[PDB]
């Protein structure tokens, strides 16, 4: 059946989903996940939109600003509505799955409300699209895709240069930063091939 | 994170094993997601982190793939100007472009709602503001506007049956991330994938740069550029957030470095000291590494050469024969909380010394600071993630290799001092710290092993969980939060592959109303600890013959 999706869950718990197209496969993947992890999913939504304070209160208000300040809905929406109606269905189904659930949730929530829900005072709502990508958004790209320290890097240099002076503090950079290091154990061997590109390192952009 | 795939001619009973440890902390529920996909083009079965549609860890029963943090820098930061009389503007290429900006509110439980600003540049958003030179910078990401895409490639290589196929897909993930394959074949795979700029001459990717438009990126990479391998000489692919390839530049961060000093090392060594290794013997470099001391290796040399010359008498000589009669790997006494040896608790003392002596004291302050880690500082609860070989640390490894470091030292970390003199009087500051606490007899020394906890806030500090549902573990394990191996081609099973893995605490994070905790919300803990592991599913016969519970859904879109 082209409106079927099977759910075995094997002696761990672990769900396969048995469907025939996209959006039905994602959509029984999203009703596990909401089964399994309604919570943390919830939290985890609301961790990388920065609306945690709505239930936790003040103390999460700077989080939730800082959370909103690294990213930009309206490019993330403008990139979801680009996809092709294959690509659309992933995410779509994902969602619709997740709804599935969660409406049976509220509907009889004193079996099937996960207890902390009760515990922090909110309920599940539910999900679309741009929640699902904003998982994988915020707790990927946002958090381990988006490291840099230049302003101090910069703050650095410059103490050193009036520790050492300007050639010396730019050596001792070097030194306690360098650009590379060709002692550095690598994962692909010597010989098999280096990195072409060479970087200046003395901050030529100043 | 780490990582090792062995490849044909490493393997034994088998064509291929790929061996994963992602290292995100540990949390309660589990931070990855055990499922298996069947249909639309899918057959895969494995674990990812919140469930992304996308399986970080998993097979298809002809490839097998992974992913550790790469660590690349594709991060820029643009110093922006501005003008108090244009405010909202910024100097680009000449004109005052407009910022985009967009107001939010954030909605506070029993508190007041608040209302701001975000702005953003051609470079990315805007970090703050410095008026007095009137400058905001902007973070310049090179996967900007590829978040969905990098998506989506996680997903689609799922579906690869190839290098080829796969590779064609890592092109298009835009994160820095390493990304593993291994097939049935026995071929095995690296690409260290992601978008990296194409900077303007003399960019110095370490410190800002002016956003005024001269320094713009000139676009990204091409894929070429990103270091890869295809079945490399070694046999093997071994990776724990160290340097993907010779002269790779890495992240921009001054707490991280690619340099002599490397735990990757430990991984190496222990895979090329057996021409050939089983399956079970890959597993075990997990529980090896995971109680490796890092830092061993690196200074008992010097250590050593330093104490070479002390009578047997002189306690800062036996600490060193301690060391040096150590193995390094970390065993918890009967009473579950001490080590059996003393020997990290004697390294982490003689190397915050040094470094406190050495690096921290050439650093102007309060840099100084960056500087001062071994790397062994916790908190009763233990480490929130990997143990590593701390920054200091690899800068000091550098200075007492002397010559023998690439690495020209513009100031001597010792000031004009013996290298010998400064190790000998940290370790003089090391014997009278440790036997003030622990007495004068080494042999009785019970030092306190770090512990481990699966936490009830996610890794952002937000809850995800009650607090009461944080879980313990004795001993803590320099691992991945979850481990999973793909075997190919088993030579003593009927299947073309064999894979296992262990999600902790368990699949199922769910509570009823009145508590009643489920089946699966506990059922992989203790398997965790013992470095245990269960089965993966792939083939509609296997999942079957484990059955549990099955559910039909009829839904029409
Ligand atoms: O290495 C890390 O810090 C965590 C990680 C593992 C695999 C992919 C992305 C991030
Ligand atoms: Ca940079």
């Amino acid at each position: 059946s082209s409106s079927e999706i099977k759910i075995v869950r094997d002696e761990y718990g672990m769900p396969h989903i048995y469907a025939n197209d996209t959006w039905h496969l994602f959509y029984g993947y999203g009703y596990v996940v909401a089964q399994d992890r309604l919570f943390q999913m919830e939290m985890a939504r609301r961790s990388t939109q920065g609306t945690v304070a709505e239930v936790l209160g003040k103390d999460f208000v700077k989080f939730d600003k800082d959370i909103r300040r690294n990213y930009w809905p309206d490019a993330i929406r403008a990139q979801i509505a680009a996809l092709s109606p294959e690509d659309m269905s992933i995410l779509q189904g994902y969602a619709d799955g997740m709804n599935a659930w969660i409406d049976k949730v509220n509907t009889n929530p004193e079996t099937l409300l996960p207890k902390q829900f009760n515990t922090f005072g909110f309920t599940p709502k539910r999900w679309e699209p741009f929640d699902v990508a904003m998982i994988f958004v915020g707790t990927m790209a946002n958090r381990f895709s988006d490291s840099t320290s230049e302003i101090d890097n910069l703050a650095l240099l410059t103490a050193l240069k009036d520790k050492y002076g300007v050639s010396q503090g730019m050596a001792v950079f070097n030194q306690l930063k360098w650009l590379v290091n060709p002692s550095a154990p690598t994962t692909i061997a010597v010989q098999e091939s280096n990195y072409p590109l060479k970087f200046n390192q003395q901050n030529s952009q100043t | 994170s780490n990582m090792w795939v062995i490849g044909k001619s490493k393997a034994q009973d088998a064509k291929a094993i790929m061996v994963n440890g992602p290292q995100f902390g540990w949390y309660a529920p589990a931070y990855t997601y055990g499922i298996g996909l069947h249909g639309a083009g899918y057959d895969v079965t494995g674990n990812t982190p919140f469930a992304y549609p996308g399986l970080v860890f998993g097979h298809n029963g002809v490839i097998s793939w992974g992913s550790t943090a790469g660590f690349g820098d594709d991060v820029d930061i643009f110093a922006e100007r501005l003008s108090a009389e244009k405010p909202g503007y910024y100097l680009h290429n000449g004109k005052w472009v407009k910022m985009l900006s967009r107001e939010e509110t954030i909605t506070v439980k029993n508190g007041q709602a608040e209302t701001f600003t975000v702005w953003r540049t051609v470079h990315g958003n805007i970090l703050q503001t410095d008026q007095t030179t009137q400058t905001a910078y902007a973070k310049s990401r090179a996967w900007d506007g590829k978040e969905l895409a990098s998506l989506l490639a996680w997903t689609h290589q799922m579906k690869a049956k190839n290098w080829q196929e796969w590779t064609q897909q890592a092109a298009k993930q835009a994160l820095t991330i390493n990304w593993y394959y291994a097939d049935v074949n026995g071929n095995i795979g690296y690409v260290h994938t992601g978008a990296y700029p194409d900077r303007q001459s003399g960019h110095d990717p370490r410190l800002p740069v002016p956003g005024t438009g001269k320094w713009d990126w000139k676009g990204l990479l091409p894929f070429e550029m990103n270091p890869k391998v295809y079945n490399p000489q070694s046999g093997y692919i071994a990776n724990w957030a160290n340097s993907p390839q010779k002269d790779y530049p890495a992240s921009d961060l001054f707490a991280f470095l690619w340099g002599g000093a490397d735990r990757v090392t430990e991984i190496d060594r222990l895979l090329e000291q057996k021409p050939r290794l089983t399956a079970d013997q890959a597993w075990d470099v997990i529980r090896q590494t995971s109680r490796q001391d890092l830092n061993l290796r690196l200074f008992l040399p010097t250590l050593q050469a330093a104490t070479s010359g002390l009578t047997q008498s002189d306690p800062r000589r036996q600490l060193v024969e301690t060391l040096t009669r150590w193995d390094g790997i970390n065993l918890l006494n009967d009473d579950g909380k001490t080590w059996q040896q003393p020997g990290s608790a004697i390294l982490n003392v003689w190397l915050t010394s040094m470094l406190k002596r050495t690096v921290v004291a050439a650093v102007p302050m309060p840099f100084d600071k960056w500087y001062s880690a071994s790397g062994y500082e916790t908190t009763q609860d233990g480490p929130t993630g990997s143990l590593n070989i701390s920054v200091g640390a690899k800068i000091l490894y550098e200075a007492v290799q002397g010559d023998k470091s690439p690495i020209p030292q513009a100031v001597d970390l010792f000031a004009g001092k013996p290298q010998q003199e400064v190790v000998l009087a940290a370790l003089e500051d090391t014997w009278e710290t440790l036997s003030k606490r622990y007495g004068n007899n080494v042999s009785n020394w019970k030092t306190p092993a770090m512990a481990l906890t699966f936490r009830a806030n996610n890794f952002f500090g937000v809850p995800q969980a009650a607090a009461e549902e944080t879980r313990h573990q004795a001993e803590y394990q320099n691992r991945g939060t979850e481990n999973d191996m793909i075997v190919f081609s088993p030579t003593t099973s009927d299947r073309p592959v064999l894979a296992w893995d262990v999600v902790a605490p368990g699949q199922s994070g769910f509570i009823a109303p009145d508590g009643t905790v489920d089946k699966h919300y506990e059922d992989q803990l203790k398997m965790y600890e013992n470095f245990g592991r269960k089965s993966l599913w792939l083939t509609k016969q296997d999942v079957e013959a484990h059955k549990e519970s099955q559910e039909v859904l009829h839904v029409q879109r």
